[PDB]
């Protein structure tokens, strides 16, 4: 009965009113000229989306401590501090690897014009 | 650990029986521990209410069968909007 | 107000044949408090990293024919080594505190600085920045942390009040 | 010019009956001079106005409401 | 801070005494139930003599 | 101690006191009264009070049956302290819980009416509003000039107030 | 304790019964999880107390670190196969 | 083209060389090791002069530890 | 209850109308940046042109392909549209003046901000081809990477509150904006605003028709005008602009509707100017400058910008340490 | 030189989100009955504000401010019992 | 609005239902996602409300998300829920279903009885009485409690779990790289 559930049932309201009404109110008319394997992918693509996940994890760890701050003080923030090298180390092996490229497989041959 | 620690970080809900139990058994070690089961029934029926539950059954039981039903300083029910209304 | 343990608490209860110095010392009094023995186990160990990679090298050679390994492996040899150096020389120092080992060079050293603490009118294990709450679950933290030094180092920062003492 | 002074002393000197015709066909407002007609009826209008950009001295009111 | 620990036990005397009074009224009133059958309602279920307020009421 | 979810329904209870308790009459201040003269409520019934939690401390877990006489004694000395500051200073008390009843109920933006009725509940009364636990080479807050937390809008009644207490040389 | 349980024991059997792919799986799994939650975040608030509500929060880590681990896991199994059968590894 | 000396053959001419050419990560570790040692070196200067510290707020009632001494006051 | 549908119906009118029109001022401005007339063929200055557009859009022929879950493909609309436009609840417009108060605002904000990621990618499992779906994947892939930074931005905000209620931040902010101390953090917490609604600055997917069109339209300018109010009120004052004690004291001499009518009007005229300034250099940003491959972009994001917020997470608190200043609940 | 047809558009966003917070605060205000909302309630203040309502007689924040409490403030108490949480 | 936990309970069993028998892997994906979203209902509905908001964040935005990317560019053979490759498998399902369901309900009681254990799972009639106390003087609420003792007593919990994130961070990138 507050103020904020009349806007989680009316937003729904809003939306099937207006398709209903282009669905309702257009033409549909088709036909076939009108309508209409699998390939390989590099691994930064999927590993921007793996490797995302564990720092996704990290941020909403540092939720509870940034709530807790005046009660832990001097304590905390250094567990916290340890915390965040920790996983610190872990984002310099990942930029120290060079995971997240996509490089370019050609380059201009460098390798040099020797005779005979 | 968090051993008492409750939502507001107060002590739980059964803090006092643990705290009873286990000032039951600091002071007793084992041969002579038959001793402490009636603090730690209070702590398991503190968690479960088992008892409470075995005791408003057998009540429930005979207020069901009674025509009279209830002949006693009554309890009201109030919705939410009238709390304090008369 | 900011010294009262509020718990109890062993008193005197040695871990071996030696009176108990502390139940857990600051990472100060452990680094003041250390023999030139303990010193010769830091060097020790720093001399023994990149000498035993030469020597496992010299015994069998990685790429068939033996070659001195790189520099960049014997900095980091060195740096390890000092880390298992300062681990062992925390350890061993910690057990005189402990009363495992022999202790009366540093039994003295405690009864004239405490007396100097006496003597200087402040509290006897230092005035902490934390309420005593945060001090009694810091000292639970790092109490007989010097078990557990083979998974993970851990070390008393923490000025909290008691230590397995009287008075 | 893209002023709003300059829309305001054009609507001022124009008139507001001139205004929502101009506003009704074009939108812009003009000041003109009425340089002459057309044998189909179409006032012409001159701008010797300072702030006018290349190629907005001269336009045309048409008659009727499609103009072409 | 300060201020509400100024008026913690003003409104703790408060609880105490709503507790005591609702308690005691249904002790009473499973009392005035459960006359005739042989029962006691007076008696704890808890084995150590401390008061404690009921709980685990029936709907109504 | 955890609060009611999930359709608690709210119940009340047709009874009484039994005969062995006195009667004690209660508290009919709201939260904006009662925050107000909080600090006045403390100084005077500091014993009373402590007497009180130290009886629930005392005796565990028994609680509310043998403690209920000090819990009257509480409420009754809180009440001596309302009607007294009702008698002399109705209207700056009314005007700083009047304060305080817009602004969340934050002490920190009224300022100016809480002047005046410690001005007067200090020369009347003769009860102080004092901070506990701030030891010397601290400034309690209530006291400060230019505090950094100044509230959005100054109540008009209390600003007044302030200034023709200022020109009479009241404060 | 019913949600936690029921979700819990259909997501099993719904793991265990699983011959048409690979990634049901993969999600009876983690609402396997996420029954064993709800059970816990219960007896949490039953008991007044925040030692469940512990060992919760840190259980959502602990299930987000597995997906991560077992999907790489599942592509590394489709780098050499560029296929996933159906009826199973 | 601009190569890696390395940390190891000359310190400051490869904390010149990052400065100057990789400067996302050594101002980015340059901003994360202000943070603690300035935490280890500067907060015992600020407590010997700048002020110390506040005093705890409280918690819970604060209870003392008496044993209930008898007032008379409020004895109706 | 009519007080509630009422104040809940003049808060939908008011921004379901304010996305519509940000489109006609999106045209007039990148019209007049490129030394052009905006539209001012259908209004009498140009207005109501997204009414003629919608109008329009309502009439047009929508094409379910071969290829596609019919499903699918028309509720991925709704669902960004409706999560798009939920998180519209919890901003202020004043002190308390939320469609819903609720203790944990951000967190809500955050939650929301979380699930406007599935009608991009779902949406590319509708009509399966094997471009619509890694065009999908740069897609949702951008999205994820640029909303990390986007939660770390705001994790560092409530180091400063500890709170997670919203309109206890602005009142926070009452003795200092967050900008002013944390420049930087503007500068950084604008260009993950603009990366996370896709805009042509950051954009590399663009470079249906009717219902499924019109519905992620008024997605994406309602996720420029939700992330231009986290802005405004996390970082930036949110209905503040100056103490206005005074002013009050001279003009008024007790509480009555009309002071509190005019003490609306001005909180929600700073939160507005706010907003709009925001929503100008959104356009403003998306007139000069050309786009991005997405190595760029993963580049930008996990090698550059990440490092830079983990360096902020070490500084901050350290600060907060050296000077005894910790924020109370 | 400043188009105003550039900003008109902008005027209009500006104008309506000021008209929509002016008069939600006076929705606001005329709820509460003439005094400003409660924007972080904590559960001290949630408590103290049914306590308020059981005190005042009905009304909302009406804020009596009496010596003693009336006949009917020691009977109209509430206890909350909720439901079996299955 | 008695029986709102009955109906998150009763539609977490339809969705778990029409997880497990699904046209298309996806399909059964977002019925998870929707389980997800009836398991936060539940969370606010007993008290939990800063919980339901972490599912949401954590359980939907992150975990789902990085499963439907797979879904998207990996390739995944399915059959469909045929009658003639599934109902040699339900007679065990049955036994399996009431033996596992009564057997998780088993473990919350202490008798000697066999189905005194079972049905005092049932006996859940009684409505609990919720007292207030004016004990407790600040918002700490439960995020709050949780930053204490993540930070306090169980540190080493948080460090271990440092841990734990770094190898998830370790790994997949350790599988999918191919050194040069
Ligand atoms: C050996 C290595 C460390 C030696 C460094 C030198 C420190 C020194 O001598 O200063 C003493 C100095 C003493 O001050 P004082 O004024 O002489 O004496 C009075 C008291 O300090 C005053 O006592 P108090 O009660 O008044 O103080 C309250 C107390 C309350 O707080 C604490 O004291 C903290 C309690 C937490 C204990 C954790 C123990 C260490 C755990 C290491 C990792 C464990 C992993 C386990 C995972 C499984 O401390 C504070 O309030 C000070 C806050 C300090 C903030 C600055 C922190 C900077 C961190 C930077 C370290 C970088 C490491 C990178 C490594 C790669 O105290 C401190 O500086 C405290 C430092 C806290 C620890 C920081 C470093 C810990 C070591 C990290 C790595 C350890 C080895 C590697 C293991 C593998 C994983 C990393
Ligand atoms: C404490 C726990 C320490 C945890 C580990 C933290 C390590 C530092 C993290 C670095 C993150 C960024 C990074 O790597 O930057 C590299 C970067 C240079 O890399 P680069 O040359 O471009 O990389 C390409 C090369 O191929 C790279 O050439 P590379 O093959 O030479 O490797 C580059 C180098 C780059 O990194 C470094 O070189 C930085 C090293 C930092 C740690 C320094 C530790 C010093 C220990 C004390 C003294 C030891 C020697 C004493 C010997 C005589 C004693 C009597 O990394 C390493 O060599 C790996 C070092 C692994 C750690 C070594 C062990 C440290 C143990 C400390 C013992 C503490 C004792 C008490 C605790 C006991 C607990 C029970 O330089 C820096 O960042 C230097 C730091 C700048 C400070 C200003
Ligand atoms: C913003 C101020 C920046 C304007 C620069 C100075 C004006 C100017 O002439 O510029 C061209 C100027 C030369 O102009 P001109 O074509 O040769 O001579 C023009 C005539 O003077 C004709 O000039 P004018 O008549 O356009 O300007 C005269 C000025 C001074 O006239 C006065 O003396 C009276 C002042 C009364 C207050 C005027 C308030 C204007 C409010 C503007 C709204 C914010 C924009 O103020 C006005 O009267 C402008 C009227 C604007 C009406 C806009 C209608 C929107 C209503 C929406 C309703 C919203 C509710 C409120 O050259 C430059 O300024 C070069 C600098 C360009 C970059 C500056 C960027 C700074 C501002 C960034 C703003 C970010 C947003
Ligand atoms: C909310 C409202 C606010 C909106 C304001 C925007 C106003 C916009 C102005 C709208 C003007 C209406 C013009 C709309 C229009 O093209 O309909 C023509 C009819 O011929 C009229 O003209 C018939 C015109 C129908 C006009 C409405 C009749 C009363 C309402 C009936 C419902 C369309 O024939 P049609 O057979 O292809 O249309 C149907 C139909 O649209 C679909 O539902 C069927 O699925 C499809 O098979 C198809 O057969
Ligand atoms: C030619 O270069 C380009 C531009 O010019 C610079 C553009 O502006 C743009 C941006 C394109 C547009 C803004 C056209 C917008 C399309 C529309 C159909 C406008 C629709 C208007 C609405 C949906 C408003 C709806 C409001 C309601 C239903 C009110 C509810 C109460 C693009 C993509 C572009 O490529
Ligand atoms: C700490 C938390 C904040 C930062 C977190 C992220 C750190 C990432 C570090 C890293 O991995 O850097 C690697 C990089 C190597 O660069 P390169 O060899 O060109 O290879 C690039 C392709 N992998 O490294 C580099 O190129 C730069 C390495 C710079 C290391 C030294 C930085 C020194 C900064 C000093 C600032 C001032 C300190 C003053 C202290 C006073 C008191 C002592
Ligand atoms: C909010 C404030 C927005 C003000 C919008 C004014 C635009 C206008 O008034 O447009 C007037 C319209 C369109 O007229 P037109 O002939 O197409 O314009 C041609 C102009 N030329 C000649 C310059 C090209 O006419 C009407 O009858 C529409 C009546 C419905 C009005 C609904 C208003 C909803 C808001």
């Amino acid at each position: 009965m507050n103020t904020f559930i009349i806007f989680i049932i009316l937003i729904p309201i809003v939306g099937f009113a207006l398709l209903a009404v282009n669905i309702l109110l257009a033409v549909y008319k088709p036909y076939n000229e009108k309508l209409g394997t699998r390939l390989a992918f590099n691994a930064a693509f999927i590993l921007v989306a793996i490797l995302f996940l564990p720092f996704d994890l990290e941020i909403s760890t540092l939720l509870p401590y940034v709530m807790s701050i005046y009660l832990v003080s001097n304590y905390g923030f250094t567990i916290v501090l340890l915390f965040l090298l920790i996983l610190i180390i872990g984002f310099v092996y990942e930029i120290n690897t060079n995971a997240l490229k996509i490089n370019k497989h050609n380059k201009p041959n460098t390798d040099s014009l020797i005779y005979k | 650990t968090a051993a008492g620690i409750s939502l507001t970080g107060g002590r739980n809900r059964c803090f006092s029986e643990w705290q009873s139990f286990m000032h039951c058994t600091a002071k007793t070690d084992a041969k002579s521990r038959a001793q402490c089961l009636p603090n730690f029934e209070d702590y398991m029926e503190c968690l479960h209410h088992t008892k409470e539950k075995a005791r408003l059954r057998e009540i429930e039981s005979v207020l069901k069968q009674k025509k009279e039903g209830l002949e006693a300083p009554p309890v009201k029910v109030i919705p939410v909007k009238a709390i304090g209304l008369v | 107000s900011s010294s009262t343990p509020l718990v109890k608490t062993s008193v005197n209860y040695s871990y071996g044949d030696y009176p108990l110095i502390d139940a857990d010392p600051h990472f100060k009094r452990v680094v003041g408090y250390m023999r030139p023995s303990d010193y010769g186990v830091i060097g020790l160990a720093t001399a023994a990293l990149p000498a035993g990679i030469c020597f496992a090298e010299w015994l069998d050679p990685v790429k068939g024919k033996f070659a001195r390994p790189s520099v960049k492996f014997l900095r980091v040899a060195t740096m390890l080594g000092f880390a298992v150096g300062f681990g062992a020389a925390y350890a061993r120092s910690s057990l005189r505190f402990f009363g495992v080992t022999e202790n009366a060079r540093e039994y003295k050293k405690d009864e004239a600085q405490m007396a100097a603490r006496k003597a200087a009118g402040l509290e006897p294990y230092g005035t902490s920045s934390l309420t005593p709450e945060l001090q009694e679950i810091a000292a639970k933290n790092s109490a007989h942390s010097i078990a557990g030094l083979f998974i993970f180092p851990w070390f008393n920062f923490v000025n909290h009040p008691y230590h397995g003492r009287e008075q | 010019s893209s002023s709003l002074y300059r829309v305001l002393r054009n609507a001022w000197e124009v008139g507001p009956r001139s205004y929502w015709k101009q506003l009704n066909s074009i939108g812009d407002t003009k000041s003109g001079r009425l340089v002459g007609t057309d044998i189909y009826g179409n006032k012409f209008y001159e701008t010797d106005h300072q702030d006018e950009i290349h190629l907005r001295t001269r336009y045309v009111e048409y008659k009727e409401k499609d103009y072409d | 801070l300060w201020a509400r620990i100024y008026l913690m036990p003003l409104l703790q005397a408060e609880e105490d005494r709503q507790t005591v009074r609702r308690s005691i009224a249904q002790l009473e009133r499973e009392k005035e139930i459960m006359k005739g059958t042989g029962f006691d309602v007076d008696k704890s279920v808890y084995n150590d003599g401390k008061f404690h307020a009921p709980a685990l009421m029936i709907p109504p | 101690p955890r609060e009611a979810a999930a359709h608690w329904v709210p119940f009340e209870d047709k009874a009484n006191m039994p005969d062995n308790v006195p009667d004690v009459v209660e508290v009919g201040a709201t939260s904006a009264p009662l925050l107000s003269a909080s600090y006045f409520i403390g100084a005077k019934c500091k014993p009373y009070n402590d007497d009180f939690m130290l009886c629930r401390e005392e005796s565990q877990g028994s609680g509310a049956i043998d403690c209920l006489k000090e819990g009257r004694r509480v409420t009754r000395c809180a009440v001596s302290v309302i009607e007294d500051i009702n008698k002399s200073c109705l209207d700056e008390f009314r005007l700083h819980w009047q304060c305080l009843e817009q602004n969340n109920h934050q002490l920190s933006g009224c300022r100016k009416a809480e002047a005046l009725l410690n001005k007067c509940v200090f020369t009347k009364l003769n009860l102080e509003k004092k901070i506990p636990g701030l030891r010397p080479d601290e400034e309690p807050v209530f006291l400060k000039k230019d505090p950094w937390i100044k509230p959005a809008v100054d109540d008009f009644k209390s600003v007044r107030a302030y200034a023709e207490a200022k020109k009479n040389g009241t404060l | 304790m019913f949600i936690g349980t029921i979700i819990l024991v259909l997501s099993f059997l719904g793991f265990v019964f699983n011959r048409r792919n690979i990634i049901l799986a993969f999600i009876c799994l983690e609402t396997m999880l996420l029954g064993i939650n709800l059970i816990l975040l219960r007896n949490s608030v039953l008991f007044d107390d925040i030692s469940g509500s512990l060992f919760a929060i840190v259980i959502i880590i602990l299930a987000g670190v597995e997906s991560a681990i077992g999907l790489s896991l599942l592509v590394s199994y489709y780098r050499l196969r560029g296929v996933i059968n159906s009826y199973g590894i | 083209i601009n190569a890696n000396p390395g940390f190891w053959n000359g310190p400051f001419r490869y904390l010149r060389w990052s400065a100057h050419n990789r400067p996302h990560l050594f101002f980015a570790f340059a901003i994360g090791i202000a943070g603690p040692v300035a935490a280890l070196t500067l907060t015992p200067l600020r407590r010997k002069y700048l002020y110390p510290d506040h005093s705890p707020l409280p918690q819970s009632y604060p209870l003392p530890q008496r044993a209930r001494e008898g007032l008379t006051g409020f004895d109706d | 209850m009519i007080i509630n549908i009422v104040e809940i119906l003049i808060f939908l009118v008011c921004v379901l109308f304010s996305v519509a029109y940000l489109t006609v001022a999106e045209r007039k401005t990148l019209a007049y940046m490129q030394r052009r007339l905006g539209p001012n063929f259908v209004g009498y200055y140009g207005l109501l042109q997204a009414f003629a557009d919608a109008v329009k859009l309502l009439l047009k022929e929508i094409v379910l392909p071969k290829e596609s879950n019919y499903i699918i493909l028309v509720i991925s609309p709704l669902i960004t549209l409706i999560t798009a436009l939920i998180g519209w609840v919890v901003i202020p417009l004043g002190p308390g003046i939320t469609l819903g108060e609720l203790n944990l605002g951000i967190l809500f904000s955050l939650a929301i901000g979380s699930l406007g990621v599935f009608g991009s990618l779902l949406s590319g499992w509708s009509s399966n081809s094997k471009y619509s779906l890694l065009g999908s994947i740069r897609s949702t892939a951008q999205l994820i990477s640029y909303e990390l930074i986007l939660t770390s931005i705001f994790i560092i905000i409530i180091m400063f509150v500890s709170s997670l209620n919203i309109t206890t931040i602005i009142e926070t902010q009452r003795v200092v904006w967050y900008c002013i101390p944390l420049l930087p953090l503007l500068l950084i917490f604008f260009i993950a605003s603009v990366a996370e609604t896709a805009r042509p600055p950051f954009d590399l997917t663009e470079s249906y028709s009717g219902s499924p069109f019109v519905f992620f339209f008024l997605a994406e300018y309602s996720n420029i005008i939700l992330i231009s109010a986290f802005n405004g009120y996390l970082l930036l004052g949110g209905y503040l602009s100056f103490n206005y004690s005074y002013l009050f004291n001279i003009l008024f001499n007790d509480y009555s509707y009309v002071s509190f009518l005019f003490e609306g009007l001005i909180n929600s005229s700073a939160y507005a100017i706010k907003l709009v300034f925001l929503m100008f250099s959104f356009i403003w940003v998306r007139a000069a400058f050309p786009r991005f491959t997405y190595d760029n972009l993963i580049n930008f994001c996990w090698i550059i910008l990440l490092p830079l917020l983990f360096g902020i997470f070490l500084i901050i608190p350290s600060t907060l340490y050296i000077f005894d200043s910790f924020p109370t609940l | 030189a400043i188009p105003f047809e550039a900003l008109l558009p902008y005027g209009i966003i500006f104008g309506l989100l000021t008209a929509g917070g002016g008069a939600m605060q006076v929705l606001h205000v005329y709820r509460n009955g003439g005094v400003r909302d409660r924007f972080a309630i904590d559960q001290w203040d949630s408590q103290m504000m049914e306590r308020d309502l059981r005190l005042n007689g009905g009304q909302g924040r009406k804020q009596v401010d009496q010596a003693t409490a009336p006949e009917a403030f020691k009977h109209n108490h509430v206890w909350k019992s909720e439901r079996p949480l299955i | 609005t008695y029986y709102f936990i009955e109906i998150t309970i009763f539609l977490a069993i339809l969705c778990t239902i029409f997880i497990i028998s699904a046209k298309n892997p996806m399909v059964s994906i977002l019925y998870m996602i929707a389980l997800f979203v009836i398991a936060a209902m539940y969370l606010y509905l007993i008290g939990l409300g800063i919980f339901s908001l972490l599912y949401i964040m954590i359980y939907i935005g992150a975990i789902a998300v990085l499963f439907l990317f797979i879904i998207t560019l990996l390739d995944i053979n399915s059959t469909e829920l045929s009658v003639k490759s599934n109902i040699r498998d339900l007679p065990l399902v049955l036994i399996s279903l009431i033996v596992l369901t009564i057997s998780g309900l088993m473990i919350y009681s202490n008798d000697s009885i066999l189905i005194n254990k079972l049905l005092e799972a049932f006996g859940n009639d009684y409505n609990t009485i919720i007292t207030q106390d004016w004990f407790n003087i600040e918002n700490t609420t439960l995020l709050t409690t949780i930053g204490n003792v993540l930070l306090t007593n169980n540190a080493f919990i948080l460090l271990v779990l440092a841990i734990v994130l770094l190898l998830g961070i370790i790994g997949p990138i350790s599988i999918t790289m191919k050194h040069k």
